[PDB]
């Protein structure tokens, strides 16, 4: 032992502190954690108002499965110096307002934010779970406002069953990295209770992958 | 607003620029006459012996 | 007899293949980082020590010094405990695949669960409790059959003890990878069908059937000439015996050979770690 | 951050029962807990020891086997069964939490402490005569030795020092060689050298009165010493 | 008018560059001629401080020079024993995501902040066991880059935007706000006789700034990108930078100029810490290429690497007694050079 008495009750008070951390990283490793981005528009409250300072969370369980949330919308700073803390996000949270072209224009910002984000260094292996919003709006305003007016090389007619596609392709289309990650897309609108669902079967298949990388399976 | 601000950093440069200011060979004598002085109690630069280094054990 | 030299380079072969590679395995595994991370990475550590002590007990020990170098051991207390620690091993190499397709069937089956049933502290208990169990069943080995020393009759302790190692190593560890197995393939192709994933899955199916088809052919022989030798007939050619006895166990311990590769070498994952590991290590 | 002690009574010789102090104010799944005795004119002596999570249960020499030691954190209160009472332990039994870590102050809080009547090695540490005639205003050098060097190879003098107000609990005075706990003035310093030790009051009022104690905590048993108590 | 006050201002600067200049007589290289070198330093990882299960970002040395405090990612921030390796606290955190850690002079109080633009300052010594929150700083509208404790009741700050602040425990609100830079602004390093501090931002420009009289007395520019890290003379007369240019300059305050540079063509990746030995010879620098570098103060020669971090250096620093470094990583581990 070579130890003294405060020595060795110290000792043990360490090794109750090191039974506690792994026990909270293991409360941790159950959790998971979506980072959640939006564009100029704060879409991702309004959105998170249906399902119900600078980083806001939202805890909820879905289903037995504990969720976290990262909305960092209101940071206000240069995102270069704080999106390497998250890495390790099981998968990020993106919206698009579909309504939002007949206004460099606002599809093109979020166009760049999904490039810069997609794209990063440190998410080669994050999967992210696009969300284009306002569905019925741009439904709605997609006769009136050609799709020339953002998408110069778009030629297909102005209805919505071809007027959303080509918007999807279009973001699928960004991702350079098709293989270490997968791009999932949901049309939602203000009256949807089923993007938790959405958002539920994708953390399953993003789970599934991350326990076959594990597992080597794949 | 841009007037004012403009205004600002033209203050703030010039008192900066009012300032006293030394030569750089007297700095680095400075710099290099600290070091010196202070050579022989620096644990990391001349290696401690092992029984004064709280971290033999 | 010029077979002679046959046996002794291939487990020589077998040693240089096993050795090295498990015990890299060993220390790229051994780390903090490795043992807390992924229930994974303690099962695969568990399965290279238990490959380990298969390969030095049984073919350094037995195939090279009792059968080439040294062939004059005392019989009662040290062939007798090499054969108990030898059993021990392949109880311990096989039974620790177990519950390492057991979590892979959690993890790929059931992933919501799979942190919350499976968990390095877990995964410590269940890895010692498999050393400590297969290590004590592997005493009524003591008294194994012999059957190259002399053809006499076995009495009903012989008939017992290989019935429970048949079992327990070959015919219960093969059902159960063949059913985790099956199941594993029908609910990754079956059940989410959501990205449409074609090579992911036909990856992972050949993987699993690499797997499960190499241990049940490279377990038969070893396990089929017991069988016919119980039950088939007394048929004479005692040297066919030791012949096709050895070629089936050659064939028993490259599956020990092998699965270092068929599992963790297949994991990208632990190529990459083997590399830093290496790079830093080196 | 009271911790009051409940239990006691006139046991009958040969009886049992059990002693319960709830805590209320602090951290006491992370407190360690004590278990001293005090005659009812004589000095003080330890009796038994819970670490944070019931991991280390140290016991002295009289009470070992005899008394079970047991703890509450969910209640945040601290037991002691006490088996085949002797004629002996009869006591004020005091409650003494105490935490470990670096630069700590072990022993800092002691209970109220609840009185028990029966009816009909170590490292000896003394106090030079057991009395000390005093003034307010003047200052006093209290001293006590021991039976082996306090200074473990860490550095640190494992020496306590303690004082009792009449009619109260013991404070926390001096929680190692030269050191000073939380609430007591700047007037009480005490320093030694290897096996003897000092502590010096620069000027007592008619607070600073009681009998002191000194206590080993190198070798586990906890060995106090006597009182040498202050009085005009 | 403001092509006048851009024409004043260009002109103003370009006299200052000329007057700068015109008080160069000799660079450092050349003053220190003639003079030994350090040679190798064989620093060996005398503690591995294994207990976090997520990226150290920041960390802190007490004045004792044996009491560590760590934060990462985790809710967790562990208080660490440098001498014999224990965990003396676990403060749980009501933000994992955090940015920097500053520990008190005096002991008593640890504070932290991340992303919750909270500088949360905890109270170590308290009448029960716990360790509780005593304040939570807001008034930051971006990421709380790094904190200094001045004394136990005054805290610097180093913001996301662009402005740092003198907070006063005991009352929230902020004494003296400093709002002079462009860009985010990362860590700083207060003065030994706490009366002034340099701060490094993102616009590639320290500046020194002055506590009491809160206003900014000279900048320091030449980096060519985001300033990570910077770090203070121990005479109070100079400090040096790290950035993502690859490279770490050591700039006088008297002289205002940089003095000489401390880059490699071998080195590529930035520098995320920066911490000048004892008498300022040696000045360690963690890159990010998952290693450490050991960099002699008055002669541009490299001294030896520190090698021993799996993934990128966040953290290192120097004790008060210069016996020790102990650097962070991405890595969980937190190791201690001597
Ligand atoms: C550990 C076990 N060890 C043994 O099986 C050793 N016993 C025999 O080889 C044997 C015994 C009786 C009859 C016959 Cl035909 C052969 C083993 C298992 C598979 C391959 C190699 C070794």
């Amino acid at each position: 032992c070579t130890l003294s008495a405060e020595d060795k009750a110290a000792v043990e008070r360490s090794k109750m502190i090191d039974r506690n951390l792994r026990e909270d990283g293991e409360k941790a490793a159950r959790e998971v954690k979506l980072l959640l981005l939006g564009a100029g528009e704060s879409g991702k409250s309004t959105i998170v108002k249906q399902m119900k300072t600078g980083i806001v969370e939202t805890h909820f369980t879905f289903k037995d499965l504990h969720f976290k949330m990262f909305d960092v919308g209101g940071q206000r700073s240069e995102r270069k110096k704080w999106i390497h803390c998250f890495e390790g996000v099981t998968a990020i949270i993106f919206c698009v307002a579909l309504s939002d072209y007949d206004l460099m224009n606002r599809m093109h910002e979020s166009m760049k934010l999904f490039d810069s984000i997609c794209n990063n260094k440190w998410f080669t292996d994050t999967s992210i779970i696009l969300f284009l919003n306002k569905k019925d709006l741009f439904e709605e305003k997609i006769k009136k406002s050609p799709l020339t007016i953002c998408y110069p090389e778009y030629a297909g007619s102005n209805t919505y069953e071809e007027a959303a596609a080509y918007i999807q392709c279009q973001f699928e289309d960004l991702n350079k990295r098709k293989d270490t990650k997968e791009i999932y897309t949901h049309f939602t609108c203000a009256t949807d209770t089923k993007n938790v669902q959405f958002v539920f079967d994708a953390v399953t298949d993003v789970i599934i992958k991350n326990n076959l990388k594990d597992c080597g399976l794949f | 607003a841009s007037i004012a601000q403009a205004r600002k950093l033209v203050e703030q440069l010039k008192m900066e620029a009012n300032i006293d200011r030394i030569k750089v060979s007297k700095a680095a004598a400075d710099l290099m006459a600290y070091c010196e002085a202070h050579a022989k109690e620096d644990p990391l630069l001349t290696p401690v012996p092992a029984s004064e280094n709280p971290f033999r054990e | 007899c010029g077979l002679g030299f046959v046996p002794v380079v291939y487990y020589s072969l077998l040693l240089c293949l096993g050795l090295p590679a498990n015990i890299l395995t060993v220390i790229i595994l051994s780390q903090l980082v490795a043992r807390r991370q992924k229930s994974v990475y303690n099962y695969l550590l568990a399965l290279a020590a238990a490959d380990i002590l298969v390969l030095f007990f049984i073919v350094f020990v037995d195939f090279l010094l009792e059968d080439f170098i040294l062939n004059m051991q005392m019989p009662q207390v040290p062939d007798k405990i090499i054969e108990v620690l030898e059993f021990s091993s392949i109880h311990t190499s096989i039974w620790i695949t177990v519950p390492l397709t057991i979590d892979r069937y959690i993890a790929v089956c059931h992933p919501l669960k799979y942190h919350t049933v499976s968990y390095p502290a877990r995964t410590r208990k269940v890895i010692v409790s498999v050393y400590i169990t297969c290590f004590l069943t592997s005493i009524p080995y003591y008294w194994w059959p012999n059957i190259w020393t002399e053809d006499y009759i076995s009495t009903s302790v012989h008939h017992v003890l290989i019935w429970i190692h048949c079992f327990t190593v070959y015919l219960v560890p093969c059902s159960i990878f063949f059913i985790l197995n099956s199941i594993i393939v029908y609910k990754l192709r079956r059940k989410s069908n959501f990205r449409l994933r074609g090579y992911s899955t036909g990856k992972t199916t050949a993987i699993l059937f690499t797997i499960t088809s190499i241990f049940a052919t490279l377990w038969a022989p070893r396990i089929i000439m017991i069988l016919y030798h119980l039950y088939g007939a007394p048929i004479q050619n005692r040297w066919l015996v030791h012949i096709m006895s050895d070629i089936a166990n050659m064939l028993a311990l490259l599956n020990t050979a092998i699965n270092f590769f068929l599992y963790c070498f297949i994991s990208k994952r632990f190529r990459t770690m083997a590399a830093a590991t290496l790079k830093a290590f080196f | 951050v009271q911790l009051v002690e409940s239990g006691g009574g006139l046991v009958q010789p040969g009886g049992s029962r059990k002693l319960s102090c709830s805590a209320s104010g602090f951290a006491f799944s992370s407190f360690g807990m004590h278990w001293v005795r005090q005659a009812p004119e004589k000095g003080l002596e330890w009796v038994a020891y819970i670490s944070s999570g019931s991991g280390t249960i140290y016991y002295a020499d009289t009470v070992k086997g005899r008394f079970t030691i047991s703890r509450d954190d969910p209640k945040n209160t601290l037991f002691l069964q006490m088996t085949s009472l002797r004629s002996e332990d009869t006591a004020m039994y005091y409650c003494v939490r105490s935490i470990y870590y670096y630069g700590s102050s072990p022993f800092d809080f002691w209970g109220q402490g609840t009185t028990l009547t029966v009816s009909s090695s170590d490292i000896v540490m003394t106090q030079a005569t057991s009395s000390v005639p005093v003034t307010p205003g003047e200052s006093v050098s209290i001293s006590c030795r021991s039976s082996k060097s306090l200074l473990h190879s860490n550095g640190n003098t494992y020496l306590y020092w303690f004082l009792q107000r009449p009619g109260q609990s013991p404070q926390l005075l001096i929680y190692r060689m030269s050191n000073l706990a939380s609430g007591v003035p700047d007037r009480f310093s005490g320093s030694g050298s290897g096996t003897a030790f000092t502590l010096t009051i620069s000027r007592l009022e008619a607070e600073d009165v009681g009998v002191y104690y000194c206590m080993q905590h190198l070798e586990y048993p906890l060995t106090f010493g006597a009182g040498t108590k202050l009085e005009l | 008018e403001l092509d006048q006050l851009r024409q004043e201002a260009e002109q103003l600067k370009n006299q200052i560059r000329d007057a700068r200049k015109a008080c160069a007589d000799a660079t450092l290289s050349q003053i220190t001629n003639n003079i030994d070198p350090v040679g190798r330093i064989q620093m060996r990882t005398r503690r591995t401080l294994r207990g976090h299960l997520a990226k150290i970002y920041a960390m802190h040395w007490g004045t004792d020079s044996r009491l560590l405090v760590s934060a990462s990612q985790d809710g967790k921030l562990i208080i660490w024993d440098s001498y014999t390796t224990n965990k003396v606290h676990a403060i749980p955190l009501r933000s994992s995501w955090v940015m920097t850690c500053a520990y008190a002079p005096s002991g008593n109080y640890v504070a932290c902040g991340g992303l919750d633009n909270i500088c949360s300052i905890y109270n170590l010594k308290t009448r029960e066991g716990n360790v509780r929150v005593s304040r939570e700083l807001a008034g930051h509208t971006g990421y709380l880059s790094c904190c200094r404790f001045l004394d136990d009741n005054q805290i610097v700050t180093s913001s996301g935007d662009t402005t740092c602040a003198l907070w006063d425990i005991e009352t929230g609100q902020q004494t003296t706000t400093f709002t002079g830079h462009t860009g985010d602004v990362m860590s700083l390093s207060l003065a030994p006789d706490t009366r002034l501090f340099v701060s490094g931002a993102c616009d590639a420009s320290a500046k020194l700034w002055d506590v009491r009289e809160g206003m900014c007395r000279q900048t320091f520019t030449g980096h060519e990108s985001d300033i990570n890290a910077i770090c203070f003379f121990p005479n109070g007369n100079a400090f040096a930078t790290g950035s993502d240019d690859a490279t770490c300059r050591l700039f006088d305050l008297r002289a205002d100029q940089e003095l000489m540079t401390y880059s490699h063509d071998n080195i590529i990746c930035g520098i995320t810490s920066v911490s000048f030995s004892k008498s300022g010879r040696l000045l360690l620098a963690g890159y990010d290429d998952f290693n450490c570098n050991v960099w002699d103060a008055l002669k541009a020669d490299r001294a030896g690497v520190l090698a021993g971090h799996d993934n990128r250096v966040s953290c290192l620093g120097v004790t008060d007694d210069g016996m020790a470094v102990a650097t962070g990583s991405w890595d969980s581990f937190l190791k201690i050079w001597n």
